């Protein structure tokens, strides 16, 4: 998580569009956050495992 | 008996047929109160202002009018509409008055809570203020649909006749007094 | 369309997170890229002791 | 069988000692003298029937799913709308609408759906993905209720707030929100409750957008929390902090609420005694809370069992006359018509000829 994942988002990091030439997106960086919940009002809290 | 008070009436709506073809065109360019777009629609608009009111004549012959407060202003207007065809040299005459539509209100003096009335009468309530404030209620006999307002005031629509809408006046009012 | 489309009408989040769950929860994978679809890789944890 | 050896048994139910199948009935308190072997399954190892469908009607239906797995929300709720949105696909004027109606559709089935099991939303969040219209789809959502007669419940004020102010970015310290303007969500909450709770029984959400009332409570419930810090924000400048975008209205909430509250402050001397107004009474709400019922029935002037009118706002404006009885009348609609007011709406020929050289 802290160093491989990077290496792979950095390997494929661009995606470009079938017309409009120019036209691409773009990742910049990668985020994991910490465990949590979700929750059935679009919410969450952490919780032990 | 209702709390002293009966639905005023706010509009009425009525067809009649002049009996003949028109010259749409004929009868903008010549008549002062009447506005039409021949490129667009294939009707005439025109208004007079006693009793207050328009019509809306079809080059076929068709006739709406409107404004009116009373069945009896609405077939005065229609009489006025077709007198003014007439001087405009169409062979115009007035067949088959009907009324077609009929609106009231009415207060009672109380505030209500829309809630109560969508959460016990689902069937008939539609309740959605963030599209329209009032609460809409669907009723069975007459066919009648009401307008409802917090305030306590009220709204009726669809009577082809008076004594429809002050029916579902009366047939409202055990309602609203729960 | 007669103007351009917005990528968050279409991209969606589901697909990683099923494919990842699915994978250590049945031991079994499809790496049909690299040609490989080795089963028997996860097993329950023992709790006698 | 079905009878015991001879007499009036009719029923059959499995009981049986030691890993077996056998058939009590209940005429004896017996097995219908019988038992019979149960077969069954296993160790190898929801229809298909899948009707190929309109090329279009399935282009409905991948947007239709592609849309809910937006709220990434449990898949039951993708198959019962997917249900509902076949259910619809069934009448002629649904078939010949414009594809517009169609992707408005394929919301406001997604909105029933979330209203049956009370999952909050709200309808800006579904609009802003369809290319949507508040006329287009509010339309095509009255057409669809009324043509198909389903009941839904509404948005309960409760329901929505969970969810909206969990949306805060008040919580944890940031860069546009130091530490003086971090709050407890628990606290806020609470005294959102507390404000919403007033709001309704004073009637000033029915009839009306319920957000900004929220807004208006929520801003003014963080300020009271530490209004020393607090005081001196303002409503975009609170919301910008947190990119939150408000209401117009919610400053006529406020201003409805302010009043309110100023009504109730002066039926407590130890609130009286401060002369409060807009400026002062922020910070004391903490005190008129704790005796809320109280003030309300020292203060509204109807003491009926059913000084101030605790009426909705559309009527404290006072008629300026209260509906006396309306004037029901009919006229004698008979009579000839003066023919000079039909020749007065005629142009001359002077005029008809002004007209056609304008024209
Ligand atoms: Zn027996």
């Amino acid at each position: 998580i802290n160093v491989e994942i990077k290496k792979i988002m950095k390997a494929n990091e661009k995606v470009t569009s079938d017309a409009d030439p120019m036209w691409y997106l773009k990742y910049l960086n990668i985020y994991v956050g910490l465990p949590d919940v979700e929750e059935s009002f679009n919410v969450t809290r952490p919780v032990s495992p | 008996g209702p709390s002293g008070i009966v639905p005023q009436l706010q509009n009425i709506v009525s067809t009649v047929n002049l009996g003949c073809k028109l010259d749409l065109k004929t009868i903008a360019l010549r008549a002062r109160n009447a506005e039409y777009n021949p490129k667009r629609f294939a009707a005439v608009i025109m208004r007079i202002r006693e009793p207050r009111t328009t019509a809306l004549i079809f080059s076929s012959g068709k006739m709406v009018c409107t404004g009116a407060k009373s069945e009896e202003q609405s077939r005065l207007a229609a009489r006025k509409y077709a007198r003014v065809v007439q001087k405009l040299g169409f062979p115009a005459k007035f067949l088959d008055f009907k009324i077609q539509n009929m609106v009231g209100s009415c207060d009672v003096k109380f505030p209500i809570r829309l809630e109560g009335l969508v959460l016990t009468h689902q069937q008939f309530s539609s309740y959605e203020p963030e599209l329209f404030p009032g609460l809409i209620y669907r009723m069975i006999k007459p066919r009648i649909v009401l307008l409802i307002f917090v305030s306590g005031k009220v709204v009726l629509t669809g009577a082809k006749v008076r004594a429809e809408i002050y029916e579902a006046f009366e047939n409202i009012y055990p309602i609203l007094k729960g | 369309r007669a103007a351009q489309f917005d990528v968050v009408k279409h991209m969606r989040q589901d697909q990683i997170t099923n494919g990842m769950v699915n994978a250590i929860s049945t031991g079994n994978w499809s790496l049909k890229r690299f040609k490989m679809d080795r089963q028997g890789v996860t097993q329950v944890l023992s709790r006698l002791s | 069988r079905g009878r015991c050896p001879d007499c009036g048994s009719t029923e059959l139910v499995e009981d049986s000692h030691y890993s077996q199948s056998q058939l009590v009935c209940s005429d004896c308190g017996c097995v219908v003298t019988e038992g019979v072997l149960t077969t069954t399954f296993s160790d190898e190892g929801s229809t298909g029937e899948n009707e190929q469908v309109s090329r279009s009607q399935q282009r409905g239906l991948r947007r239709v799913r592609d849309l809910c797995r937006v709220l990434q929300l449990p898949p039951t709720f993708e198959d019962t709308a997917v249900a509902y949105y076949q259910q619809a696909y069934r009448h002629s004027g649904i078939r010949a609408a414009r594809l517009q109606k169609k992707e408005v559709l394929v919301g406001c089935c997604v909105l029933i759906t979330c209203r049956q099991h009370n999952w909050p939303l709200t309808m800006g969040a579904i609009c802003t993905l369809l290319y949507a219209d508040l006329d287009v789809f509010s339309s095509t959502y009255m057409q669809i209720v009324k043509l198909l007669g389903l009941d839904v419940p509404s948005l309960c004020l409760a329901e929505l707030v969970k969810t909206y102010c969990s949306s805060f970015k008040l919580f944890q310290a940031s860069p546009s929100v130091p530490a003086k303007y971090v709050e407890d969500k628990e606290k806020m909450l609470s005294r959102t409750m507390q404000l919403v709770e007033l709001a309704n029984e004073t009637w000033l959400v029915t009839g009306r957008h319920p957000l900004p009332v929220i807004t208006a409570a929520t801003f003014l419930a963080w300020q009271s929390l530490q209004p020393a810090d607090r005081l001196s924000c303002s409503l975009a400048r609170f919301c910008k902090l947190a990119n939150v975008d408000l209401p117009y209205p919610a400053s006529s909430r406020l201003q409805e609420l302010l009043a309110v509250l100023l009504r109730m402050a002066e039926q407590l001397a130890w609130l009286r005694v401060l002369r409060l107004d807009k400026r002062s009474v922020v910070k004391h709400i903490g005190d008129l809370l704790q005796h809320r019922q109280s003030l309300v029935r020292s203060a509204f002037r109807d003491g009926t069992a059913e000084p101030a009118l605790l009426l909705p706002p559309c009527m404290l404006k006072s008629p300026k006359r209260i509906c006396p009885v309306p004037p029901v009348s009919t006229v004698t609609g008979d009579e000839n018509i003066s023919d000079s007011e039909i020749e007065q709406y005629l142009r001359t020929p002077q005029e008809v000829r002004d007209f056609q050289r304008a024209q």
